[PDB]
This record gives structure tokens, sequence and C-alpha cells, in this order.
């Protein structure tokens, strides 16, 4: 489950099996030739499912991820606040080491880098609601507010067909770039960390899409690598 | 201290079960029920959020499980299946203290023994087999001789894990009716009675 806190959450848990992630149509970072992305959202109305939480959907972080991220945005229901799925990078996931969040609310990108108690079965919805009970925990509980590195809102181009991310770390430092076009790439942020990043997760998005609607949550992201001249 | 009492410990194939719990935390974060002796969340039945007055479902859930807000499990149709150890899990801000487990027995109900004889009308001083029939593996078997239990004595002989009696010499005290019944912690069941008349 990566994560180890029994978070207490709103959501059923079943132990069905999952698809295998469905494949796609001096120093620099790229993503191969004929290279094939695999789509890594995961979605439910109901419950989760624990086979949702480990490999390979619990995926091995390397030399960085290319991802391209549909928006929900218009496919959600009323109140939501969540366009896309929120991903997860980081190493063993508990209050030991840092692991970078990039969350949307709204009309922006909340990152954030920090020392996070991470849920052992860590889940985002599109439109969270709790009848006023602090205790309860999506992706994290900390009773302490944990030691950050960075925290910082980036904004988000709320209509806009899918977003375009790029995460790599070199020297310690997670580099982040973000856009909404592929014509374009705009840094977002970087920080240094003390740890070094070895594994990633996009959170199951769990939503009550409206109407007769196909709520198809995409995730897809590629590896990079690493070469040095 | 919070305790927890299986009503009834043992259930018969088909019954209900309700493990009662005395006497929860009154403020707790949550509470969830998980198959044997385990917090391991894949063994979870079902699961209580009592400040949101919800509840929610864990891969073991059955379909015919109910959590109660006040602690207590509801099984429906008890199968062998589902007999064994079962833990609550209590969760507060935010220690869990594992420390409710319980343990309950399910059976079948037993069938009518089936009771044979050699010669049903036996001479003095020869010997009888009594033979206890039936489709009760693992079942007990008593003898019972005019109702009462039959008095084990000197010259008589038990076989087969008590599913043969066997008596050499027939002293005319050995005169009545012959049963034998088959127990079960959930069942009980005689035998048709036979009868010897040592002539
Ligand atoms: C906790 O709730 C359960 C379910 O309501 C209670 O179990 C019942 O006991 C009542 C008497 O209070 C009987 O009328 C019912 O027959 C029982 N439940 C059945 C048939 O499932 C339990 O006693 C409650 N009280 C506690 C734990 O103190
Ligand atoms: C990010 O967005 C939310 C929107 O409610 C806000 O509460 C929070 O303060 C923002 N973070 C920063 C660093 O401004
Ligand atoms: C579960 O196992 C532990 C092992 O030490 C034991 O203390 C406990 O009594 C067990 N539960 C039972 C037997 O119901
Ligand atoms: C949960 O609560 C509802 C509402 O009272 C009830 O109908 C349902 O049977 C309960 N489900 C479980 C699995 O306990």
């Amino acid at each position: 489950y990566i994560g180890d806190f029994r978070c207490i959450q709103l959501v059923n848990s079943n132990g069905a099996n999952v698809s295998a992630p469905s494949i796609s149509t001096l120093t620099g970072y790229y993503p191969v030739d004929g290279s094939k992305f695999r789509n890594l959202a995961l979605t439910g109305t109901n419950s989760v499912s624990l086979s949702w939480f480990q490999p390979p959907y619990l995926s091995q972080f390397n030399d960085g991820i290319f991802a391209k991220v549909q928006n929900l945005k218009t496919s959600t229901p009323s109140g939501a606040t969540a366009y896309f799925p929120t991903i997860v990078i980081g190493s063993l996931f508990g209050y030991t080491s840092y692991t970078v969040v990039i969350e949307p609310y709204n009309g922006v990108i909340m990152a954030s880098v920090c020392q996070y108690t991470i849920c052992q079965l860590p889940y985002t919805d599109c439109k969270p609601n709790t009848n006023g009970n602090k205790l309860i925990g999506f992706w994290h509980t900390d009773v302490k507010p944990p030691i950050c590195v960075l925290k910082r809102n980036f904004t988000l181009n709320v209509n806009a067909d899918a977003f375009y991310f790029h995460f790599y770390q070199h020297g310690g430092t997670f580099y982040a770039y973000y856009a909404d076009k592929p014509s374009a790439t705009t840094f977002l942020f970087s920080v240094y960390i003390g740890d070094i990043l070895t594994q990633y997760y996009v959170l199951p998005f769990i939503c009550n899409p409206t109407a007769g609607s196909t709520f198809a949550p995409r995730y897809w992201v590629t590896p990079l690598v690493k070469r040095q001249y | 201290e919070v305790t927890i009492e299986a009503v009834p410990p043992q259930v018969a194939e088909d019954n209900n079960v309700l493990l009662l719990v005395h006497n929860l935390p009154l403020a707790l974060g949550a509470f969830a029920w998980y198959k044997g002796n385990t917090t391991a969340i894949d063994k979870e039945i079902a699961r209580f959020v009592p400040n949101s007055n919800m509840n929610f479902t864990g891969q073991a859930y059955s379909g015919r499980e109910i959590i109660y807000s006040n602690g207590s499990l509801l099984f429906q149709m008890i199968t062998m299946k589902d007999m064994g150890v079962y833990t609550l899990d209590m969760t507060d801000e935010n220690y869990r203290r594992t420390q409710a487990t319980v343990r309950f027995h399910v059976h079948q109900p037993v069938t009518q023994p089936f009771l044979q004889v050699t010669n049903t009308t036996v001479k003095e001083l020869d010997s009888v087999t009594l033979t206890c029939l039936s489709n009760d593996i693992g079942a007990n078997i008593q003898w019972l001789f005019n109702s009462q239990s039959l008095q084990l004595t000197e010259r008589m002989t038990l076989s087969q894990n008590n599913s043969i009696l066997r008596i050499d010499p027939i002293k005319r005290e050995d005169a009545g009716e012959y049963q034998c019944e088959i127990s079960n912690p959930v069942s009980v069941r005689r035998s048709n009675s036979i009868k010897l008349d040592i002539i």
C-alpha cells in the first residue's frame, strides 16, 4: 500500500483484481523514440480496491516521468473542486521522508513537499465532503503539521483539454514543469530534497459523476531517461 | 473493560449469531471487525465511523453481516466457513486497541441415528452386538438403557469409538430397551429403541 498510516476513510474496500495499466494511442532528460504511455488513473463511485495500491500502479520513479492528464472539469458533478487525479512522488511515504504532492483545487495546482504521514490507501475525491470530521483523512493524516520545504500554489488553466507535466530530480533537486498545450513548457517549481525519490503513485480519483456520463479519468505517463555527456 | 460475547457461542447452520459488545468506549474515531485473529485490512469485514454515523465494508464482507453503532456485528446465515475467531478493533485519536476477540463455533444439526441388532430375542449367556449407525461423523455417541445412561459395567465393551456396543454374557438384568443417542454442541437425537427379551 506503500503508506503506513491507517486513515479512517469514507470509502468501501474490496479485494477485486485490477486490469494491468492500459497502453497508449551535460545532463539531459528525455522520453524514448517510440515510447508508449500507460494510463494510471483509477476510479470508483463507492469503493476503492486493495489491489489498486500496489505495483504495477505503485511505480518506480527512476529518472522521472513525462505525463499528460485529461482535464475532467466538464464531466464532474455540480460542486466538484478536483478536476483530475492527484499524483504523489516520494520514497517510503513516511514521516521519515519527503513526499511531493501535486493536487488541484478549483483554479490552482496545490504543490507541496513535506514529511507526510501518507495513508495505506491514499485517495482523492472530485467533490470531497466530511460532515465536520477532522479525524477523517483522504490521502494523509498528520496530527502535527509536518515539516515542509515547499508549499506553493500555482495557477491551473481551468478550461483546457489536457495538462502536461514533467517531473524529474537531479543532484537531489526535484524539478517540476507544467503546460496546458504540448507546444509550450513552463517551469512550475523546483526544490532541493535530502532523500532521493524512488517511487510514485497516482491516487485513485473517486467521484459520483452525474447522469449517463463517461467518467474517464486518464493520467498517461511515460518514463524519462538520463544521459550525461 | 471491553469484553465481547457470542450470542450464541454454538450456532446451528443457517441460524444467526450476534457478536455482542460490552462495552464500547463512548468517543471513538472509528471501530472495525475482522475475520480471524488479525487487523489486516484484507480481512476487514465491515467498519463504522461514529462521528459520521456511516458504515463501510471491507474485503471479507460476505453480504450477510450488519455492524451496529453500538459495536456489535450480526451474522445472518452462518456457514461452517464463518466459524472461527473474530477481531474487533477500536481506534481513538489516533491509537487503536486491537483487543476484543471472540470465537464462535458452528455445527450441523444431527439426524436420527439407526440402531442395529444381531438377534432381537437373544438367549442367556450369549453375545450381543449393538451398532449405532448414522450420517454424523463428528457427533458424540452416548448409550441409553431404559431412557437413562447405560451403565458401563465390567462385561461390556465399546469399540469403533462408541459405535459398537458388545455384551458377551447377558445376565437377566440386561433386559430392556436399548437406544443410542448422538449429541453435538447444538443438537441431540435418539435412535429407535431395541427391546432385548433374554429368553
Ligand atoms: C446493541 O445492538 C444490538 C442490535 O440491536 C443488540 O442486540 C439485541 O438485543 C435486544 C435487546 O436490547 C433484543 O431485542 C434483540 O433481539 C437483539 N438483537 C438481535 C436479535 O440481533 C444489543 O443488545 C445492543 N445493546 C448492547 C450492546 O448493549
Ligand atoms: C492554496 O489554495 C487554497 C485554496 O483554499 C488555500 O487555502 C491555500 O492557502 C493556498 N496555499 C497557499 C500557499 O497560498
Ligand atoms: C489471538 O492471538 C494472541 C496470540 O498471543 C492471543 O493472545 C489471543 O488470545 C488470540 N485470540 C483468541 C485466542 O481468540
Ligand atoms: C449500514 O447502514 C445502513 C443504514 O442503517 C443499513 O441499511 C446497512 O444494512 C448497513 N450495512 C452494513 C454492511 O452494516
